[PDB]
Order: structure tokens, then sequence, then C-alpha cells
């Protein structure tokens, strides 16, 4: 529906060649070419240039600066014309392919100011939506946090007074999309699992893309009845996995306890999220998350293990798996502790009166600093 | 009732971040790899 | 000649809040016994 | 004396009580009532009871000398 | 100019800021309340700013103008505005009401914003000879509400003397002070002097005369939270110098939660850096948020590099974050402490043994911890778990750490003890709340 510009793949391809290791990888450099040449984008070839070191050819950058600035002459002639001899909605719509020029050819300010400017002339609230996801695009494909906040902010208040269904959805979307920016992940799981069976917004990603950023988002955040009940069994989600066969091995083996498939997939599913634009700050967090959940769901259903019993499980040494338990004891995340001397790990869940005493302890201690704060300050 | 006595004297993440992100290593996958060809053999 | 001072002024405050203290139980007893009365 | 007079206030509503049918809410306290002998009561009400369950039609329990509402 | 005017639009809402005080402070004196007191010198700080020459003159014009010595004391120390074309008489105090000497209250007050002022103005000597004049005036003066207000200033004088680096010509005289207000049965006026010279020891490095001191006055309950605040971080770092570590973690605890949410930025980072750097002495890891709040974010960025390095177990990186950061300390007032954990590093890994293993054998315990040899894991293990940081007994026998069983603690006395602690708290809660219960006349 809505149109693919800003193109979120240069996005992906600029991240990909920063990173080191496909810094010098060519068939980025191919793509991200081919899609600046058909976009005849400028300003962002000099920003990736400056950024990136590279040497920038000097007939295409000047070629493109020309058909820009001619273009722009052309965007600017066709407001003109609107204002001359016709009313306020053809100087509307040239303002807005001025701004939507001016994010395609990569400009960032300028696409954000001409864009402003519009939303303030911007009457009709569906162009006012419209005008809003496009800054929401922006600021995705610049990944500036503020930009997306307050767009985002202004999308729901726009749909609150006024909001068509279709919109919604995009704009939940959107929503998580950036909660997986910022490793929000049980709103983004929320978000996608809405989302996933009226998934429209084929500018942000294709369906499979989604649809494997749904899975990881929702296996990290939600439980085993959740994950089961909403994933695993997951209509649509079922349909597009069965194309996407190392996506659904990964899913599948925590939900089967087959743990060192699980691992091996793990592992896969690591390699490609260190490599994506999106996920990349969060890969280590994700990766100790599903270790540190894999233990707690293999530990649920034992009181004590030998340690053996997980290497074979996981399919790794005896000395891995002890490092990676008592790290993550350490850290407070699993409940268990080690006995090396047999190598047994006994498990110290708490009971339910024992936990429910201590969430009372916790939750009284923190009421009763709040009552005392309050008291002190009003009895002066 | 500010305390004047006591004067008052990049990285800018919204995410919370526990102290095993600051921790270094090497990949999982790399982990993974090594401890599945030691076991191998 | 100090005595009388110190004296008087720890008397003072140990009434004012006796007198407080006073008022307060006046007016509870007063909730109490219009509650009984109604 | 209060925990004495709220058990009198219990002790109002004891048994025996008079099954009435409650006619229509007067003001607060007060009200009137068909009583089952066969003629109507303007009649109190104990502030103990709910002012919500006295439906125009719902039965109602009086003290069976005063036929007031209990 | 109408900038001009906007200032003496300011200056002149001051002046009715400073008028209520003061008939606040009056209110007082006829109301046998000393709590319009603390609500006047509450709103003293807010209008310590906003101020300038002409306000004060104006408020001393205003006020006073009896011709007693106090117009002659404090007239030359300010400037005087000249005859300007709103010549608008400000006199609070109408015939009798001039003609009677002022309160002690009020005219305490405004020689504290005369004091104020002068420090503002960076002139420190001649506050000096007003904050002098000031307290040979309200010494003599036995008013319990004065009390409060005096509280204050004596604050103030120990600020003063403050820039003026002298500290100790004065330690006396608050000394004395102190000694009254604890004959007066003062509750304000003795937690403030006490906090105040906890502050010189400190300065002057004589934590054995502040611990002397804490054992023997008693901080009154009944007093500021900020004051509880300030008496509980001193009586916090004096605990950690003297290496009660625990009860120094759970003061600076308690100060940091009674610190006044956001008002005392320099306050709250010296009460984190502490707090830190005991908890590490303890060998736990502090909270990661402290390090990436707003305010304390560049402040305690170098106990974040020094956490990072004790928690990896890198000697080496301790040692550089000494050699560059480590100076800072020196300026912080914690370089011993650091010391101190630089050659205590080993009992936060101790730490970490023990909560993730339960049986680990001791030349386990040495490979895990860096150990050379497992008799040096025998004696750290032993002399960390006489040091109540661990819950294990090493059997000699055949060589393994094995930790205390954990109990069911529901069926133990313990939570009975909690409960008895929150139940005290809560009914001294009520008891307060409804033993005051103002019911005016």
């Amino acid at each position: 529906g809505l149109p693919k510009n800003p193109d979120l793949r240069i996005a992906q391809l600029r991240f990909l060649l920063s990173l080191p290791e496909h810094r010098g990888d060519a068939a980025v450099r191919d793509e991200l070419m081919a899609a600046v040449r058909d976009n005849n984008m400028a300003p962002y070839y000099e920003a990736l240039c400056k950024s990136l070191d590279w040497q920038i050819d000097v007939d295409l950058l000047n070629k493109m600066k020309k058909a820009n600035e001619d273009e722009l002459k052309r965007l600017d002639e066709e407001l003109e014309d609107a204002e001359k001899n016709l009313g306020e909605s053809e100087i509307r719509d040239a303002m807005m392919a001025k701004a939507e020029y001016l994010c395609r050819i990569g400009d960032k300010e300028g696409a954000l100011t001409a864009f402003r400017k519009t939303y303030d002339k911007t009457v009709a609230l569906g162009h006012r939506l419209d005008i809003v996801f496009y800054l929401l695009r922006i600021g995705l494909f610049y990944m500036d946090n503020d930009l997306i906040t307050r767009n985002t902010e202004k999308a729901k208040s726009l749909i609150e007074e006024g909001g068509d269904w279709d919109r919604r959805n995009r704009l939940k979307v959107y929503q998580g999309l950036y909660c997986v920016a910022i490793r929000d992940f049980k709103q983004a799981a929320e978000l996608f699992l809405d989302t996933v069976s009226t998934f429209t917004s084929y500018e942000l990603m294709d369906y499979k893309t989604f649809v494997t950023y749904t899975v990881y988002v929702s296996m990290i955040a939600l439980e085993r009845p959740d994950l089961r009940e909403k994933v695993i069994k997951g209509a649509e989600i079922l349909e597009v996995l069965h194309s996407l066969p190392a996506v659904r091995q990964y899913l599948f083996s925590l939900y089967e306890c087959r743990y060192s498939v699980f691992f091996q997939s793990l592992a896969v599913v690591e390699q490609e999220m260190k490599k994506d634009w999106l996920f990349a700050p969060h890969y280590r967090y994700y990766v100790r998350e599903m270790r540190i959940h894999a233990y707690s769901q293999l530990l649920e259903s034992y009181r004590s293990l030998t340690l053996g019993y997980m290497a074979e499980a996981f399919g790794v040494g005896v000395e891995f798996i002890d490092q990676e338990l008592s790290r993550f004891i350490a850290a407070g995340r699993l409940h268990c502790k080690i006995d090396k001397v047999n190598e047994i790990v006994e498990t110290n869940r708490p009971d339910s009166k024992n936990w429910q005493y201590q969430e009372t302890i916790k939750k009284g201690d923190l009421l009763l600093n709040r009552v005392q704060k309050l008291s002190r300050v009003i009895n002066m | 009732d500010e305390f004047e006595e006591f004067p008052a004297e990049e990285d800018a993440h919204v995410w919370e971040d526990n102290w095993d992100d600051d921790n270094v290593e090497d990949d999982f996958s790399n982990q993974l790899r090594a401890e599945l060809e030691k076991h191998g053999y | 000649r100090q005595y009388y001072l110190s004296k008087i002024e720890e008397l003072q405050l140990i009434v004012n809040d006796k007198s407080q203290n006073l008022r307060r139980l006046q007016a509870q007893r007063n909730e109490l016994n219009a509650k009984v009365r109604l | 004396e209060f925990l004495h007079a709220q058990e009198e206030v219990k002790r109002i509503q004891s048994i025996p009580l008079v099954i009435g049918q409650f006619l229509e809410a007067v003001d607060q306290n007060t009200a009137i009532v068909g009583s089952t002998t066969g003629s109507n009561y303007y009649v109190r009400i104990l502030s103990t009871i709910d002012r919500e369950l006295l439906k125009p039609n719902a039965s109602v329990a009086l003290h069976k000398h005063s036929n007031a509402l209990v | 100019a109408a900038a001009e005017h906007s200032q003496r639009e300011l200056d002149t809402v001051t002046l009715e800021d400073i008028k209520e005080h003061v008939k606040q402070l009056e209110k007082a004196v006829s109301g046998k309340e000393p709590r319009f007191v603390l609500r006047a010198l509450r709103m003293l700080p807010s209008t310590s700013r906003r101020l300038n020459h002409y306000v004060l003159y104006k408020a001393v014009q205003g006020f006073f103008t009896s011709n007693n010595a106090t117009r002659d004391f404090l007239l030359p120390f300010l400037e005087e505005p000249m005859d300007t074309e709103a010549d608008l008489q400000f006199r609070p105090r109408t015939g009798k009401a001039a003609s009677t000497p002022l309160l002690p209250e009020v005219e305490a007050y405004l020689q504290l914003l005369v004091v104020i002022f002068m420090m503002n103005s960076k002139r420190y000597k001649e506050a000096q000879k007003i904050s002098d004049d000031l307290m040979q005036k309200i010494s003599t003066q036995n008013r319990r509400a004065l009390d409060l207000v005096a509280a204050k200033c004596y604050y103030y004088h120990a600020r003063v003397y403050e820039f003026l680096d002298k500290l100790d010509v004065v330690r006396s005289f608050l000394h004395a002070r102190l000694r009254t207000a604890t004959l007066r049965h003062d509750a304000d006026g003795q937690a403030t002097l006490l906090n105040l010279l906890l502050r010189n020891y400190l300065h002057y490095s004589l934590y054995d005369q502040a611990e002397k001191l804490v054992s023997k006055s008693v901080f009154p309950e009944q007093a500021n939270n900020n004051e509880w605040a300030r008496y509980l971080y001193y009586t916090g770092r004096i605990k950690a110098i003297q290496l009660e570590y625990s009860e120094a973690r759970r003061t600076m605890t308690n100060a940091l939660r009674k610190a006044p949410q956001h008002t005392a930025v320099g306050f709250k980072q010296t009460v984190h850096k502490l707090l830190i750097v005991v908890e590490l002495l303890l060998g736990e890891i502090p909270d990661r948020l402290q390090f990436r709040q707003p305010s304390l974010k560049r402040s305690l960025m170098p106990y974040f590099l020094l956490t990072q390095a004790v928690r990896t177990g890198n000697l080496a990186k301790f040692n550089q974050v000494l050699d560059q950061f480590g100076e800072k300390f020196q300026a912080d007032g914690t370089y011993t402490l650091i010391i101190r954990l630089r050659h205590n590093v080993i009992k936060t890994g101790v730490r970490m043994i023990s909560l993730s293993y339960s049986r680990i054998s001791l030349a386990d315990i040495a490979q895990k911890l860096q150990l050379d040899s497992p008799e040096d894991a025998e004696f750290i293990v032993a002399k960390a778990i006489r040091d109540g940081v661990i819950e294990a007994s090493i059997n000699h026998e055949k060589g393994y750490v094995q930790s205390k069983e954990m109990i069911d603690i529901y069926s133990t006395r313990e939570p009975q003890l909690a409960f008895h602690q929150r139940i005290s708290f809560c009914l001294d809660i009520h008891n307060m709340s409804v033993k005051a219960m103002r019911f005016p006349p």
C-alpha cells in the first residue's frame, strides 16, 4: 500500500557494508550501487562515501546532482503552477511530491523539513497519517530514536482521533519494529503476533522476514504455553514456516526439547542476527536469553541431574555446560546449584509459599519505604 | 532543600543493559563449533 | 536566674504538646459520642 | 457503649420477624411496606440494610412489634 | 529600560515572599506552634535566589528601622539604590508594629538573608562579620522556635567557613552550641549541628573522633529527612573506614533511599560513589542502573570501569584504572578504600563460586580463582567463611567445600521476625499519624 520510499533494504545493505567481515564484500556493494543508480541518490551517496571512505565517482556524482537539480526545479515549477492556477489540494500534492523526492534522493534534513511544512499545510486526516508514516519510515531508515518516538506518538494520537484499521495495523507493525530496535522484545512479540495474520506493510520488509522476526521475538518473549498456543499452533506462521525449514527447526527444537538441534539452530540464528541491520546490538543479549531459557526449561522438569546428561542433551562438553551454568547462576538467572564433586545440578526452585513470602517481603518493603517517605514529608 | 555543600560535579541507548552485556567473549557460534569439534573426536 | 527561664521554657513546650494532644483527643471523643448518639 | 449499641442494633433484627412486601421507598431510613398480614405500613428502615437491595417488589422482613423494616 | 522595570517587579514579588515568611514567623510566635517556623525555613531556600542588592536594602529598610545597632551593622555591608522614581514605601510595620523590638525569628531571618546574599556575591569576609554578629545576638536568646531558625543559620555559618577554608577556628564553638542544644533537648538544631560537626571532622580526616562522637551522641530520629540523609552518609563513611562494611552499606543504602528525590545531584553522586565502593568491598556487584542515570553517568564512569575490572577479575585492568582515574578518587576521598578493594578483589570471586556451586572442591576453586596453590585456596575460603561472606564448610579430610544446605526459611522463625519488624513499623506509623491530628481551636 504505502510506497517503499525510503527503502529499508538500502539501510540494511549500508549496515552490512559497515560490518567488518562484510566491509570487503562486493555483492552488497553491487546491489547498493544498483539501488542508488536506479534512484539517483546523490546526498546519501556522499554520506556513504564519507562514512566508508569510498572513492567517489565524479562523473556519476555530477550526473546524479544534475538530475536531482533539474527534477527539483520541475517540482518547484509544478508547485508554482498549482499555487497560481489551482487550489490548495494541488499545491499540497506538489509539496508532498517534493518531500517524497527529497526523501527518495537520500536527503535527511531536507526531507524532514519539507514533510514538516507539508504536515503544517496538510488538512486531510489520511494525508496527515501518510506524512507521519513517511516520517516514521525516515526515522527507521536513519535509526533516529527521537524522531521515531515523536512520530509514533503523533500517529497514535491521530489514530485515536480518527483511525482506520489499515493504518492502525501498519502503526502496529512500525511499533513492533521500533520495539525490536530498543530490545523491548515483549511488546514487539505482542505486536508481531497481533499483526502476523494481517501483515500488509510490505514496504518495511517481506512477509518471510516479518515472520522470522515474529518467531524470534515470540520465542524470546512468550512462555511455553503462549508459545505453543500462538506460535507452535499458529496457522499463518506454520504456513510460511513451511517455506523456511531453518526457522521452523529452530522454533520446534526448543518446544520439542531437542536441545542439541536447538543449540545448533541458535548458533545459525545468531549468525543471521549479527548481519541484520535492526537486530544488530541485541544478538548477544538474544543468544544469552535463549541459552538461559533452554537451561531453565530443561531444569524445570528435573530436581537433580548429572552434568553429563546436559552435556549429552545439548551436544556439548561437560566443561562448557558447567561454565555456562555457573555464569548464569552467578547472575541469578537459574534456580539451581552445582555439585562439582559429583557433577550434579540440583534445582532450588522455591515453593509457592516461599516465593509468595519473598514477593510479599519485596513489595511490602517498597510500599513501606513509600509510606515512610510520605509520612515524613507530611508530618513536618 | 538542596545540598549545596556537596558540589554537583556516544552510548545513548534506551534499553536496559545487564552486566553480562559488558563481558567480552567469542560469538556463541564459535563456542558451539569449538565444543562440537572437541567432543566429535 | 537562668533556672526559671529554662524551667518555664521546658514546661511551656510540654504543656503546649499536651494541650495539642488534648485537643485531638477531644475531637476523637466528640466523633465517638456523635456515633453513639446517632 | 458503642459496642453495646451495635449489639442492640443486631438484636433488633432477631427471630421472629414478619414477611412483608417492600411497597415503595419514601426517603432515607423511611419506607412503605405491605405486610403479609394484609395491611400496608409506613415504617422506618435500619441503616444496616443497603438501600440498593430494596427493590419496589422484593420481600422484606419487619420487626414483629413495630413493623419496622429490619 | 524595561529590563530594569521587570527586575524591579521580580524584586517586589521577592519582597512579598519575605513579607509572607516573616508573617508566618510571627504567626508561629503567637500561635504556640513551631511548624510554621519549619515551613518558613522550607520556603527559605526558594527565596535564597531571585534577590539582589536592592531587594535586601529595601527589606532591611522596611523591617527593623527602629534606629537600633542592627541598622548600623547591616546597611553598610550592602549597596543602596539611587533616588528611584518608584519610591514605594515598603513598610510592613506601622507605628506600634515598628515601635516594638523585632522578634528573634524575623531579625534572624533577615540577617540570614544578608549572609546568604553576601555569600552569593562570593565575598566571604563581608559575610563573616554579619554571621558572627548574628550568632552573638542569637546566642543569648533561649526561644524554642528560634532554635529552628538557629539550626538553619548554624549550617550556613559552617558553610561560610567552608569558603574561608578554616573549619577549625569554629570547631569548639560548634561543640559548645551542640552541647547547648542537647541540654535544650532540641531536635532540629542538635541534628544539624551533629551533621556539620561530622562534616568538619571528615574534612579534617579525624575519623576516630567522629566515630567516638557517633558512639556517644545519639542522632534524633524526629529530624529532617535531609539531615537524616546527611548523618546516614557520614555514618556510612565512618563505618566503611572502620571496616564495618556491611553496616556501612546498609546505612548508605538508607541515606540514598532518604535522598531528596531529585534535588541534590552532588550529594547523591557522592553517596552512590561511596556505596558502590563499599558494596564492592563486600563482594557484591552493584546495580548497573546507577551508572546509566542521566545525572550520575559521567560521575560514576570511573567507578563503572572499576566495577568492570573487578568483576572480570582482571587485576591488570584494576591497576590501569588506578593509574588513570585513581587520582580522581583522592579528590573524591575514596583512595584508601579503593586500595583495600584492590587487595580484597578475591572475595568477590569466592562469593561468586559459593553462589554458583555447592560442593566445589578446593582445587577447582583455585583453578577458577587463579589461585596458585590449593592450600592458598583453603586459606582464602576459610577466611571468607569466617568473615561472614560465605556459608560453606571445608571438609579438609577430602578437600571439598560444602555450602550450608538451604533450609525452608518459611518453616523457621525468620519470616516471623521480618513480619514483626514490619508490623512494628506500621503500628508506629499509625501512632505517629493519629498522634498529631492537628485539630485547631
